[PDB]
This record gives C-alpha cells, structure tokens and sequence, in this order.
C-alpha cells in the first residue's frame, strides 16, 4: 500500500508491543530498585538474591494483566481484518 | 558457592515434590476429553490452573536459594 | 448447472454403452 | 517395525549429539544397519513373512483394529528405549556441564559461551565412545521386543 | 469552529470505528455551522448515515442524512429554500444521492421524503 | 441404468488415483500429523523422530480410528455390491454416506455456515449438504482442533523449560543455556508418565 | 449534548462491543435531543436495534394535551429512519404516553 | 493563511485518514480565502467530498463540493459571478467536473444544482 | 462457418492440457496459496500444515469464489452451445468474456500500464486488452496483493515474538531461546481468535 | 521568496504526502510571485491540481489550476493579458494544457473556464 | 552565484524529491543570472516543468519552461531578442524542445506560445 | 573466448558462426543476470543487517533476525511496487 | 562490472546500514550510559535494571524515524535501479 499506511501500521504495532511489555516489566523494575536500595543499606554485594522478587512479581503481573493483554491482541487481530478492505480498496 | 550447594540440597527434598508437580501437570494436560478440547475457555482455565499449581513449589525452592544467599 | 455437466456426460456414455451392448 | 528400530537408534544418536552441544544419528544409523545385517535380521524377517502365510492365510485374514493401535503405540516405545540407552550417558553429560558451570561460576568474567561449546562437544564425543562400547546389548533386547510385536501381527 | 476536531491530535489508540465516528461528527458540525448562516433558520442539527460500502460484499446500503431546523418565530421555508438546503447537504457529503435527505422542523411538518 | 462393467472399472481406478487425497482431506490423517508435528517441535529434537515414522504411525492410527467407519462402509456398501444385491450407483452412495457422517461428527456448525454461504447454495439440514462443501469445513475444523490439542501438549514442556531456566538463573549461573539441561528432564518426564499412550487416548478417542 | 460520548476518550479497559454499544447510545441520545426541539413533544426516548435488520422504537411524552396527527408522526418516523443507516421507514415503532400506537412494525 | 496546516508538522499521533482530512481542510481554507477577496462575497465556507479514486479497474465516486456564501449587505450575484465561482472551485480540486457544485447564499436562493 | 467437430474437440482437449496453467495464473489460486504460505512461516511451525493440505484448501476456496464466473460461463456460453443456439466461435468468446471481466476487477492499473507499453499496442480503454497482456498483469497484481495480506497477518505474530523476547531479557535469561516459548502463544492467539475460519472468510471476501 | 520551502530542511517525520503538498505549495508561491510582477496585478493566489496520466482514458485525471487576482484600482485585463497569464501558468507546471486554467478577478468576471 | 546550492553538502532529511527540486532551482537561478547579463533585461525569474523521467518508464509528460522578466524603464524586445532568450533557455535544459517556452514581460505582452 | 576455442578465422563479430555465438550469448546472459541479481539483493541484505544489529543492541542474542526481517522485506517490495519495477527493468535491459 | 564499481556499491550499502543502525541505537546507547552513571552514583550494580528504559527509547526511536527509514530505503532501491543501466554497459 501507500508508504504512509505502512508507517501507520508499523507505529500501531510498536505502540502495542510497548504497552504489552511495559505493564509486566514496570513492576519488576521497581522491585529491582527496592532490592537495590536494600543492598545499598546493608552493603551486601550479592547479585543473585534479587532474581526471586522480580520473578515472583513478574508472574503476579502476568496473572493480573493476562486477560487484558490477550483481549488487546485479540481485538488487534480483528482490527487488522476490519481495515483489510480499506487497504485493498 | 554456598548458594548452589543449598539449591542442590533443596532439590533433594523439594525437588521430589517439584517432580510430583511436573508429573501432575503433564498427566492432566495429556488426558483430555472431547468436551475439554472443543471449549476454548476450559483450555485456558486448565492453563491457568497448571500455571498456578507450578508457582507454589517453584517459589519454595527459589526461596530456599534466596534465604541461603543472604546468609 | 455446472455440477450437473459431469453427471450428464457420464449418463450419455452409459446410455451409448448400454445401447451398443 | 524394522524402520522403527533403526530410527530409534537414530533417535539415540541425535539425543547424544544434541546433548553434546552438536550427523551423529547417521553414525548410529550405519552401525545399527550393520547390526541388522550381521545378526541376520534380514533372514529372520524373510522367515517371518513366509510364516505369515501359514498362520495368517491370504484369503481370510487381515490386520484388525488392535494391530493398528499396537503399531501406533510404538512412538512411546521409541522414547522409552532411546532414553533407557542414553540415561547413563545423559546424566554424565549433565553432571560434568553442571560441574563445569559451578566451578567456573566464581569468576563471571570467564563465562562459557563458545568456550563452553568446545568443552561440551569434546566430552560428548568421548561419551559416545562409551555408548558404542555397550550398545550391542541394548540392540539385542530391542530386537526381541520388535520381533515379538511382528509375531503378534502375524498371530504366530 | 467545526474543524476543531480535525486540528486536534486525536490522541492515540482510538479505534477505527471511533475515528470514523469523530470524522462524521466534524462533518455534521461544519454543515450545521454553514446552515446557521441561513437567515431563516435559528438552530440546525445534522445527522449523517454513511454505510461501509465494501465492494467485496454486494449488500450495499447507500447513505442518508437528516437535518432538523428550528426556524424563526414566524416565517416558513419556500420550496426553493428547502431544495437549496437538500442540495447543499447532499453535495457536501460523499455519496448520499439527494433523494435520501429528511428535512424537518420544530412544527413537525416533513419537508423531504426518505 | 446401472453403470456398465467397463465404466465401473474406470471409476474404481479413478478413486485409487485420488486415494492419497482421501486420506489427508477426508480421514483423520491431518489432525494426527499436526498434533504429532507439535510434539516433535515442543521437545528439543528438530528432525530426530524423522518424517517417515510419524507418517507411518499416523497411517496406522487412522486405520485404527477409521475402522468403525470403514467397516460400516464394508457392510452397507461392499457386501451388497459383491453379492450383486444392489446396483453400482446406489452402492457408491451407500459408501459415501458413512464418510459424510464421520466428517459431520468432526466439524463445527460455524465452519459449515461459512462455507455453505461461501458456495452460494440453499440448504436447511446439515445432513444433506454436498461433500464438496463439507470437505473444506472438515479440515478447517480439524486444523483448529489440532492446534488446540497441540497447544495443550506444548504447555507441560514449556513449564519444564521455564522452571529449569529459573533454577539456573537463581543459582547465579547466567552463562549456561537452559536447553541442554532441560532436554533430558523433558524426555525423562515424557517416558516415566508414558506420554505417548496418554496422547493416544486423547487423540484416538477425541473423534468418537 | 449526546456527543459527549464521542468526544470523551475511552480507557483501554473498553473493548469493541462496549464501544459499539456506546456509539449506538450516543446516536440515541442525540436523536432524542433533536426530537425534543419539536413544539409538541416534551420528552423523547429512542431505542435502536442494529444488527452486527435494523429498527427503531421511539416513545414520546407529549404536552399535557394535544395528540400527534399522521403528519407529525410521519415527520418523526422519517427523520429517525433517514438518520440511521439502513432501517427502511417500515420498521419503526412509535408510541405515546397514553399507549396509542403511531407506527406499526 | 490556509497554508498553516501544510507548513505545520504532524506528530506521530496522527494516522492516515486524519492526515487526509487536514489536507482537504487546507484546500477549503485557501479556497475560502480566494472567495473572500471578491467585492460581492463577504464570507465564504467550502465543504468538499473527495473519494479515494481507487486503484484497480473499478468505477469511482465523482467527487463533489458545496460552497456557502454570505454576500454583501445588499446585492444579488449575477450568472457570470456564480459561473466564475463554480469554475474556480471545480478547477481548483482534482476531478470534480463543474457539474458537482452547489452554490447557495445567505438568503437561501439556490445558485447551482448538484 | 463454425469450427468443425474434429477441430472443436482438438481445441477443448488442448484447454484441458493447460488446466494447471489456467488455475495457477488466471484464477484466485495463487493469492490464497501465497497468503497461506506467509501465515505458515509467520508462526513457529515450518511445514506442519503440509503442502498438500494447503493446496487442497486453496483448491476448494478458489472453486467457491469463482463459482459466479463459472456459472456465468455455463449460462452464457455452454448451455446456448449445447442447445445449438450459438456458433462455436461465439460460444468461446462468450466464455472468455466473464473470465476477462473477473481478472480486471482484481488487477491494478499500474500493472496494465506497464504491460501494455511492454507489448507496444495502442489501446486506451482498460477492457479490450488481450489475454496475453491481461494474464501477466493479473498474476502480478495477485502476488502484490498477497504480500500485503501476508504482512497484515504477520504483524500480530511479530508482536508476540518481541514481547516474549523482551520479557525473557527482562529477567536476564538471555540464553533461553524466545522461539520455543513464543510458539504456544502464537497457537494460542490464532485459535481463540478463530483464525482458520477468519482467514478463509477474508480470503473469500477479498475477491470482489 | 517562495523558495524558502525548497532551501529548508524537512524535519524527520514528514509523510510523503506532506512533501508533495509542500512542493505544490512552493510552486504556487513562486507562480504568485511571478504574477505579482504584473503591472495590473496587485495580489495573486494560485491553486493547483496534479495529474495521474494513465494510458487508459477513463482513469486519466489530467492537471488543472485556478488563479485568483486582485488587480489595480482601475483597469481591466485585456485578451492579451489573460493569454499571457494562462500561458505562463500552463508552461510553468508539468502537463496542465492551456485549456484547463481558471482565471478570475476581484470583481468576479470570468476570464477563463476549464 | 547560483552554484552555491550545488557546491553545498545536503544534510540528512532531504529526499530524492527535495534534491531534485533543489537541482532545478540551481539551474533556474543560474539561467536567470545569465539572462540578467543582457542590458535590456533588469530582473528575471525562470520556472521549469520537468517530468520524473527515469529509464524504463512510459513517460507522457515532456518538458516545459516559463521565463518571466521585467525590463528597463522603456524599450521593447524585438523578435530577435526573444528568439535568443528561448534558444538559450531550451538548449540549456535537457529536453524542452524550443516550442515549449512562454516568455512574458513586466507589462504582460506575451512573446512565445506554449 | 569461443572464437579462439573454435579455431576459426573471424574478422568481425557481426559475421561469427551460429555454433560459436550460442555458447557465448548464454554465457553473457548468465553473467549479466548475476549483476542484476546483486543489485536487488543489497536492499534486502541491508534490512536484514539493520534488524539483526538492533536486536543485538537490546541484548537478545537468541532471537533469529530472519523472522523479524521478513515482514519488512515484503513491505519494501510492496511500497516500491517491486513486481512492476523489476519486470520493467528486465524488459528494458534488452534495449 | 569493474571492481571499483563493486566497491562503490559495497561502501554505500555499508554506509546505508551504518546511518540507519546508529540513528536507532545511539538513543539507546546514551540512555544505558545515563542509567549506569546513576547506578554508580548510588553504588548499586543491577544488570537487568537498565532494560526497560532502553527498550522503550528504542521503540520510540523506531516510531519517530518510521517515515525517514522508509524514505531512505525506497530511494536507495530506486537508486540501484537507476544505476543499473550505467553498469550493464
């Protein structure tokens, strides 16, 4: 299609993937800082204890946003189908 | 060095239960009925059920790794 | 219609074979 | 049935090769073909088919539904037999790699990556040398299982 | 001041359906703004109905519009005035042949068929 | 009226030429192969089972599950035809019907509606729809059903792989690839539960 | 004032079907607002039945007295029929507060 | 004064269709400007309808326009003036032959059919 | 002076000889096959649906979408020919006309423009162009259209692949391969969206 | 002075369509600047419409223009003047043969149809 | 002084399109500069209309030019002078056969048809 | 090359024998085909290199660039109108 | 073709990827450097922390330069096409 239609489609997927990943990695990122300041307070230089809190919160984010993410992608699949006649027009 | 040892020690007892957890998930997800296959909602429910039942034994083993790491 | 085109052709061959036999 | 046995050894070759950080199925496939020829496996199959004429006459008789299900269940026979042959070696492959990982985990600067690729493949080839040392006994037990299935098909 | 919708950035994530709806809303707003300049009319409300066309399926629906005109305290629209109204509303929007425009007013008299 | 012996032979040879199509488009071959394709893909083995044995096991599995329908064709169609009880035209119809019934038992109502509207024909009962329209609806349902089963089969192997990766990362060794360690565990858990026998029960019995 | 649905920004929480229903609700509200401007009618409530054949049902609370002649109800039903895509003018139910029917279906 | 949109820069929020609308708006605005400098016209407002003119070999939709004018305090436009208006509008926008222009006035007399 | 019966048979037997060429060039078979090919490669499955099944589905789809033109050929060129109402030369033209019209509805004017100049014939109206020029223009348009639809279906699977890789990289398990974990989600999305029925319906509706 | 657009640098993110529009606008500006050098012409505004040039006639679009002018206080354009204007506009822009240029005036007398 | 554009280094953000327009602008500036070297000519500006060209195309545009100039306070150009102008203009730019030049003056007398 | 191989006395190329021209013509066509193919290969190669380096920058060294690059390879061939551009150049390469 | 022409084509292809790749990675390179300095300032060393900012910035960079990358690629493809007749002879 037109070069501008590709950029529209490209940005929408890029905006979609950004939102899909951000909802999960934001809680893990904050917990990483919380563990980081804890290790800055006790001066312990261990670097493997922080894996568990990130992993637990990541699964918590998946459980909380699982339905919302799947619905967003499923509606996105329908959205491309709906706009398919427009591109082929 | 200490963290990996305690994990192996945890795998001695917690690992056997983790093996039981993996046994149940594979057994259930392999034995499907005609009603379960044809329903999409039921598949996702078992997918969540197998997911959550995995988390509890896995969390205990990783906690056993974390606790020894700080100590 | 177009589906019956094959059916008619086979019947004519069968009729020609039947009359010939 | 004959294809099932040889490809199971091909399965044995590739699981060792995959665990060896790595064509190794062909090495086992060729050797297993030699086992089939050396043990007069082809003669036994010809004896089986002529016996099939006796106990399973041409006119009345064909494979039933149970024969199809028994033959369809040989995929589990492949994995169980392939895992049984490689269980000792695969444990050896894991323990040395885990031992290498933990021993070099003190310094995260070294890591393994490609250095781990070289170490893993050298040991994996060495373990395959051990596998070929005692593979013949496993083949003899495997052939007995396969031959019994064939006689069951021909109702002998 | 109808085109304000177009000149906004329309945020992001707005679904295709919503975008079509907002475009139609802007079209209605500017049409009503134009009609307000008529000396006779005091208030105008314009509604549009544009189907999906979609030549891939043969069930076309064709477009339509309905314009309600709250007129002055007295005075009535002659045939020329209502014909000019329907001609403008028809030619402003793509499609919508001029025989599918409904023109009404507060008095409840119907001015154009449907 | 009935087809002559010469014409019946021509029809018989024609169906033998299309025999590979009837296996992969009308029988249960498509679902079994797709499901077995997922099982090979799920485990770390890429081509290790090889294509030959999968098709051969699939063929034997189909003959197992098609045995009721094949016997029903044998009794209703072949036996009257061999005994010269019925003509060739009605015998062919008597053989077509069990295949149509089996394809209806493995299809979905939505799939039939899409294709019957796509064909632009008129019908009110699913039982008397033309086999030309039933075939695309049958395989479309088969592919969707196979993906459902394959997705359920893929989950336990994904479960094992994620656990092993988490354990290795938690132990601190961020340098070891999880695939090599996880592969024996996936294979061991596939054997000690007798995974293929369970898959046989959920695949052969899935048709009914 | 019905357009406030359109100009409002839907949170990500809404998904398609709810959005379509909200579009229809905005249409209903703006139609009712337009109808109110008639001299005779004091309150109007409009409902739509649009397949994913379309139809409408418009209830009117008139003034204390007065009754709608055939011309007024003709104008109302034609306006509703033309405003909404599809919905040929033969599938609209119009009633009043006293229950006398003004348009069959 | 219309060119403000073109010389402006759209952010990554906009999306295809919306862009098209703004382009059309620009034409309208500058077209309105072209009408304003006439002695007779005191205010102008243009609405356009340009279909896609689709690729492939299907038939297109014959774009249309509608221009509303508020003339001077008195005065009545001549046939020459309306002819000039319609010719300029038709030749300004691609396609849209001169027989798709509706020209009306504040008093409501229709000046060009559609 | 219509063609003699011997020449009429010789012409018809030649058309059956080019039947694969007519299907793969003058029909909707190519676009459906390419879109299915892109979709198969979009997911993690290499050749799980298998080539015979993909072509088998396309053959039924291309027969259904071309039933209107097939009927138009029958109602305007076959039945008058069999009823002894049109010269065989006229009947051949009456059959070719709907086929040319269908190919023009799914072609791009740029494709016609380049091939008309390539052939070097002075023709203006885009309806009286030769089949020698129309067919390459049509197949070129079908390939480009299939790529556009293939890209459209590919994007959601690219979104899943990037999310899974990003999430895995967030936990620091860079050694874990994103493809093995991504695949069950790709099957998951395609099956709860009812992909197989959806894509075949859109492909059927695309030709208009 | 119209050449400001050309010598400038387009910021990253200008859609191709926007680039075509800005090129058209630049050509309009330099045409207006050239016309403003006319003794009779005091203000000039130029609008353009680009072609497609498909070999098929039924799809060919063909170019066109529309130029408005506010002349001096007195004086009116002669036939020679309008001929010079139309020839300059026609030959400045690709395509757009001299038969599709609309020239109007402040008073609104038509000087060239399309 | 026209050659400044060519000797410059174009940064990012310019496209094939903008580069082509700037090359044309450079040629126009240098042609106008060379025209100004004639005593009768005081101020000049040249516009060109060049198709995309490119080999392996079906071009149906052909080139065009339009040179505008305001001369000295008096004087009138002879046919010889305009012939020299058109010949140099046509021979400078590729294509553009000499029959496609429109030359005007300050006062609007047309000197070459198109 | 083939004239010296055939051992014939040729003064001008425009009068060589047919048996010495056919092997030479097909040889030149194969060489000319490779040059045109290299021109078309570069734009898709650049996309593959670009997407591979972007993925590597973000630290994911296990994601195959071929899967990610494929949608963009197709799009580049679409918005450039490849199936018309390539064929026109091939036809125009004999003029 | 002449070897010098091949090197020209090779260089401009390598220049095309270098410009394209740097415009996308430079925003990520600076953000990663900024986060590393901030972590050093608070005396923490978390390897997985500096992933969310880099991923989001890179996605924003891809969205912003969508039209620029498409324009660059389309013109480069046309440039090779127009350069083809120069080579073949």
């Amino acid at each position: 299609m037109t070069p501008e239609m590709f950029v529209e489609l490209f940005r929408e997927a890029l905006w979609m993937v950004l939102i899909m990943v951000c909802a999960i990695i934001i809680p893990s990122l904050l917990i990483g800082l919380i563990v980081a300041i804890f290790q800055a307070a006790t001066s312990i230089n261990e670097q493997t204890l922080s894996f568990l809190p990130r992993l637990i919160v990541t699964l918590l984010a998946l459980m909380l946003f699982g339905h919302w993410m799947t619905q967003m992608l499923m509606e996105y699949f329908y959205g491309l189908i709906e706009r398919l006649p427009q591109v082929l027009y | 060095a200490s963290v990996l040892i305690v994990g192996a020690i945890s795998l001695m007892w917690f690992g056997e239960a983790l093996a039981r957890s993996l046994f149940s998930i594979m057994s259930r997800l392999f034995d499907l009925q005609r009603e379960e296959i044809f329903d999409t909602a039921k598949l996702f429910d078992i997918a969540l059920g197998a997911m959550t039942d995995l988390l509890f034994p896995l969390f205990l083993v990783l906690a056993t790794l974390f606790t020894a790491a700080m100590i | 219609d177009f589906n019956d085109l094959l059916t008619k052709a086979i019947n004519n061959v069968n009729t020609l074979q039947k009359a010939s036999g | 049935v004959t294809q099932f046995m040889i490809q199971t050894f091909v399965l044995l070759g590739q699981i060792l090769g995959m665990q060896s950080s790595l064509l190794l199925g062909q090495l086992f496939m060729f050797l297993t073909t030699m086992f089939f020829l050396a043990t007069d496996g082809h003669l036994k199959m010809l004896q089986l088919v002529v016996f099939s004429f006796k106990t399973l006459p041409i006119g009345s008789g064909s494979l039933n539904a149970v024969d199809f299900r028994e033959m369809a269940g040989w995929l589990g026979i492949m994995f169980q037999t392939a895992l049984s042959m490689s269980l000792s070696g695969i444990i050896a492959l894991l323990t040395i790699n885990l031992s290498f990982g933990v021993m070099t985990r003190a310094a995260p600067q070294l890591n393994i990556f490609s250095l781990g690729f070289a170490f893993a493949l050298m040991v994996g080839l060495l373990l395959c040398w051990y596998i070929l040392a005692g593979l013949y006994s496993h083949y003899e037990m495997f052939w007995t299982v396969g031959e019994a299935q064939i006689c069951r098909l021909i109702r002998l | 001041a109808g085109d304000d919708i177009l000149l906004q950035d329309m945020g992001f994530g707005v679904s295709q359906r919503l975008e079509q709806e907002r475009l139609k809303l802007s079209r209605e707003r500017q049409l009503a703004q134009a009609i307000e300049e008529m000396k006779q009319v005091r208030k105008a409300r314009v509604l549009l109905a544009l189907p999906k066309h979609s030549v891939f399926v043969r069930h076309n629906q064709e477009a339509s519009a309905s314009v309600f005109l709250t007129l002055s305290t007295g005075t009535n629209l002659k045939q020329q005035e209502v014909d000019s109204i329907v001609d403008m509303v028809a030619s402003a929007v793509p499609g919508m042949k001029t025989s599918r425009i409904t023109v009404t007013d507060q008095h409840g008299r119907l001015l154009s068929s449907g | 009226e009935d087809y002559s012996v010469t014409l019946q032979i021509l029809a018989l040879m024609t169906m033998l030429g299309f025999l590979p199509a009837m296996v992969i488009l009308m029988t249960s071959f498509t679902r079994i192969v797709v499901v077995m394709s997922i099982l090979r893909q799920a485990m770390g083995l890429q081509q290790t089972p090889s294509n030959q044995v999968i098709i051969g096991i699939a063929l034997f599995l189909t003959f197992f599950v098609m045995s009721p329908v094949l016997n029903e064709i044998n009794d209703k169609a072949v036996q009257p035809y061999l005994n010269e009880q019925v003509t060739a035209r009605e015998a062919f119809d008597a053989a077509q019907a069990p295949m149509k019934a089996f394809m209806l038992k493995q299809t979905r109502i939505k799939d039939l509606e899409t294709f019957v509207t796509m064909s632009g024909e008129q019908v009110d009962n699913p039982e008397d729809v033309s086999m030309a329209v039933l075939i695309p609806a049958f395989i479309t349902s088969e592919l969707k059903t196979a993906f459902q089963i394959g997705f359920m089969l893929f989950l336990p192997f994904l479960i094992i792989d994620l656990v092993v990766a988490s354990v290795l990362m938690a132990m601190g060794m961020m340098m070891l690839s999880p695939m090599i360690v996880s592969l024996p565990f996936k294979l061991m858990l596939f054997v000690l539960v007798d995974g293929w026998n369970l898959i046989l029960s959920t695949l052969a019995g899935s048709f009914a």
